[PDB]
């Protein structure tokens, strides 16, 4: 009753940044309030998400949630590259991780510092959106 | 909006310090403590 599946997902999330957990490497923390995000202003949308992470977004049950859950995600992962968002591409697909994937300068930034790997972990629900990304060297 | 980007601070920097409280935990309490912990969060951001 008191600890929803939000509160199971989220402290998941806070465990795996422990340093008996992972240790030496880029740790990024972002929230967003799912207020913050206007789906109907298309200008922020087109400019800052992918059209792969669009048609995803929009087919979910809480729109305004799962955008928020990426935008939470592509600041997560720029916060642990520690250097526009449309170049980090968040790849969601049903009751799995998402995957990390760069595109335009994050790439090359991340040939800079040296990043082979970056994981992402999400949760959102009708509040915020929290999410914590790992960029391993 | 500009409160709302106070408040989206606010969360990230009571995640950031509930970790750092969650390091000293021993291994076994610690998903116990971060469920309370971070449940506590959502209401003071609710709340807020």
């Amino acid at each position: 009753s008191y600890i929803n599946a939000n509160t199971i997902e989220t402290a998941k999330m806070i465990e795996n940044m422990t340093k008996e957990k992972v240790s030496n490497g880029g740790v990024g923390v972002d929230v967003e309030l799912i207020t913050s995000i206007n789906v109907e202003n298309d200008t922020f949308i087109e400019r800052n998400f992918t059209p792969q992470e669009i048609e995803y977004c929009s087919a979910q049950p809480s729109v305004q949630s799962s955008f928020a859950g990426t935008w939470s995600a592509k600041e997560a992962v720029f916060k642990s590259l520690g250097v526009a968002l449309k170049d980090i591409e968040i790849v969601r697909v049903n009751k799995n991780a998402p995957a990390v994937e760069l595109h335009g300068n994050a790439k090359k930034a991340a040939e800079e510092a040296g990043v082979t790997d970056v994981k992402v972990s999400i949760s959102h629900d009708d509040l915020q959106a929290v999410a914590v990304a790992v960029s391993t060297k | 909006v500009t409160r709302e980007a106070q408040i989206k601070d606010w969360v990230e920097n009571e995640l950031e310090a509930l970790k750092l409280e969650a390091e000293e935990i021993p291994s076994e309490d610690q998903n116990e403590f971060l469920l309370e912990r971070t449940r506590e969060i959502h209401n003071e951001a609710e709340s807020q």
